[PDB]
């Protein structure tokens, strides 16, 4: 919207891109994290945690 | 039901039991003698009141 | 354990594939909390390469429910066991018995 | 180790007898386990006086009828056990009541004796009709702890008294009646925490407070044996900034200014160098009539005794 | 007029076991100080346990060591349940490193001067391997009642190591508590009470002075409500003058210096109020009268409390 753009140009607010979509713990939850596995498909760049 | 219960067990008499025909002048003093286990919860007793 | 039962708990214990049972009976060579190894009588020794029996454990597992499904070693070293014994107690079950 | 300590100590004393007292905030368990002391000691055991027995000139017996009175026996009994009665010196004294005429004897027709306060001055007694309306009988007083009901003394009354001796209860506490209601009470971030609430009406004698204060001075007596723990202390240790410095001492004098600048050091509250040494720019600054001049004097003169400005030092 | 109990014999039938006796209670408050006292035992009385332990090869309550049976779980619980006296510090850090077959008791615990372990035979876990060897660092400190972890989570103060294993502190070294009033035939008297308090604790405190602390807070706790205010007061006055004393003063009250005195005079600010009501350009502008001399003016309404404005 126009305004907000106003507020872009005042501070130089380069705008991300990319939304956020991280799996984050579910609401009152709390406790240890056992295990972790990764699943990728044949062919894509394994990443170094893989 | 259980309020019923303790109303019940509270209000009903015993042909003897401790005080037995002693005269008290009043509720509140009534209140002093059960709670100074000198009578039981439950003995017939002649009280004034209004 | 249930202080009053029935003596349905063994039963049950046993023929639920969560405890660990004994299949040639002999004395507990080796236990951790994630194997049991057993080395086995001689009566029951297979003649062509009997050896020792060894049992690997499930440890904190999630189960369809989200409950932890973990067994525990029951028997002390050089405990002598026979074929059909208790050897660890699966989730909510104790020294063979059912402990819900 | 550290405790909570109960603040607030909310009194609303509705009916000077009645008095309401709410307390906060107090550690789990606490409300019922002082409320419970509290009440018990109150009820059993508090030094008072009381009517035990009375002598009625007229009649011998318990059962039987005084001509001309409409209560019966029992009934003044009822009415003169409520009667409050403050001695002084005497352990036991026995009062004679003596009234004529038609109507409610009160408490206002007793014997003025000395020791001896009514607090209810208007507390009705028997109701004598007309034209006999005689009575004269013996109320006797005596000092003892806590209740004790007529019916024991004379189960163990084994010391036979001559007939007429009628026998009432000793109601020494000067209570009648004691609560208390332990409720939620949160100190702004812990929620288990306990408001008590004593609700307490006495026998018109004794101020509540009072009934309150010297029961728990009871239990305190009580308790002393034990506690000991009366420890003191001090607050911090001795000083290691000791504030003579030897070339700082003199006074600004020395300096051998013009009188412009004294008067005005001086008006600026400097007394010895030592103040002035400590001294902010923009105070000397601001001196009306300290200039260029005056300024650059005061500092050439501190400049000579080999000191600077602006000098700092702590404690002085 | 009254007596007041003393206290007399302490038995010691076991280390844990132990009974008190009161011998001169008046009637009535046999029951009265056997409850409050039993009370203030169970609920607040201090004792120490292990907070926490950290060991090497374990990230998380839930993996495994070579060569032990007990699971880490069960390793923390039997830690929960290591009775330990302190006497100086409040947070003590022992060390436990052992190796080869057998029960690990509480002895082997690296033994540092302030500690006592009062019962060494207590267990923690079994090794079963040659060259099977447990290394690890209790923290214990020392709390009243009863405190769980997920408290105590708020107070992380940087719990950065991941090796941190917490467990539940049960900061409470009494574990059961009994009384019972007899009567107390002293030589010369009808009706007296005795109390005879047994209390079984985890074999930490000693008797006398867990019921000198119980008294202790008892005494404190009356002492509070010892005094009772009632007080009342009238004080609320008006709070806004027909001016302001500190506004109603005049200049000269102020006294400052010959220039700036001159100054308010010939400007016509004879009160402290036109005064605190003008602002500097006020003065700015009187012939003679400038920065220097308004400042000083300034100053010192400073500690009149008014300002400029």
């Amino acid at each position: 919207t126009p305004e907000e753009k106003l507020l872009r140009a005042i501070f130089g607010e380069k705008a991300s891109d990319v939304k956020d979509s991280s799996l984050r713990v579910p609401n009152g939850v709390s406790g240890t994290v056992i295990d972790v596995q990764v699943f990728t498909r044949d062919g894509v760049e394994k990443d170094k945690r893989a | 039901q259980d309020v019923v219960l303790g109303l019940y067990y509270m209000t009903r008499d015993c042909v003897n039991a401790k005080g037995e025909g002693m005269v008290l002048t009043g509720p509140k003093e009534a209140e002093r003698l059960y709670r100074s286990g000198l009578a039981s919860l439950h003995a017939r007793v002649k009280v004034r009141i209004t | 354990k249930p202080l009053v039962g029935t003596g349905m708990e063994r039963a049950v214990a046993v023929d639920s594939g969560v405890t660990a049972v004994a299949k040639r009976g002999g004395v507990v060579q080796y236990v951790d909390a994630s194997r049991i190894v057993i080395k086995v009588n001689e009566d029951e020794m297979y003649p062509g390469e009997a050896g020792i029996d060894i049992y690997n454990l499930t440890k904190y597992t999630r189960s369809n429910q989200n409950t932890c499904i973990n067994q525990m070693p029951c028997v002390s070293l050089g405990e002598p066991v026979e074929r059909g014994d208790v050897l660890a107690d699966g989730p909510s079950t104790d020294l063979g018995e059912l402990a819900l | 180790t550290e405790f909570l300590k109960p603040r607030l100590v909310d009194i609303e004393q509705v009916s000077s007898t009645h008095a309401k007292v709410t307390l906060e905030p107090l550690e789990r368990g606490f409300g019922h386990t002082l409320g419970n002391a509290l009440r018990r000691i109150l009820l059993s055991s508090m030094p008072g006086c009381a009517v035990t027995e009375v002598e009625i000139d007229g009649v011998l017996h318990e059962y039987s009828t005084k001509e001309g009175v409409q209560e019966d026996i029992l009934e003044i009994l009822l009415n003169l056990k409520g009667l409050a009665v403050r001695v002084q010196g005497k352990d036991e004294v026995i009062l004679t009541l003596n009234k004529s005429g038609i109507g409610p004897v009160t408490a206002a027709d007793i014997t003025h004796d000395g020791d001896v306060e009514i607090v209810k001055p208007q507390h009705v007694i028997c109701h004598l009709t007309d034209e006999n309306a005689s009575i004269s009988m013996r109320i006797k007083v005596q000092r003892g702890r806590g209740y004790v009901p007529a019916s024991t003394r004379i189960h163990s009354e084994e010391d036979e008294r001559p007939i007429g001796r009628l026998l009432v209860d000793a109601c020494y506490s000067p209570v009648e009646r004691i609560a208390y209601n332990v409720e939620a009470a949160r100190v702004e971030q812990r929620t288990d925490l306990d408001k008590l609430v004593i609700e307490m009406e006495t026998n018109g004698t004794i101020d509540p407070e009072e009934a309150i204060r010297r029961a728990a001075t009871i239990l305190a007596e009580q308790l002393e044996a034990f506690v000991d723990l009366r420890d003191v202390r001090q607050p911090e240790v001795k000083e290691e900034k000791p504030e003579f410095d030897p070339i700082l001492l003199r006074p600004v004098d020395d300096l051998e200014l013009t009188v412009r600048s004294a008067n005005c050091l001086k008006a600026e509250a400097i007394h010895y160098i030592g103040d002035l040494v400590q001294r902010t720019e923009v105070e000397l600054l601001k001196t009306p009539n300290l200039g260029k001049k005056s300024l650059t004097e005061i500092k050439d003169v501190l400049a000579s005794r080999g000191l600077s400005l602006g000098m700092r030092l702590e404690n002085w």
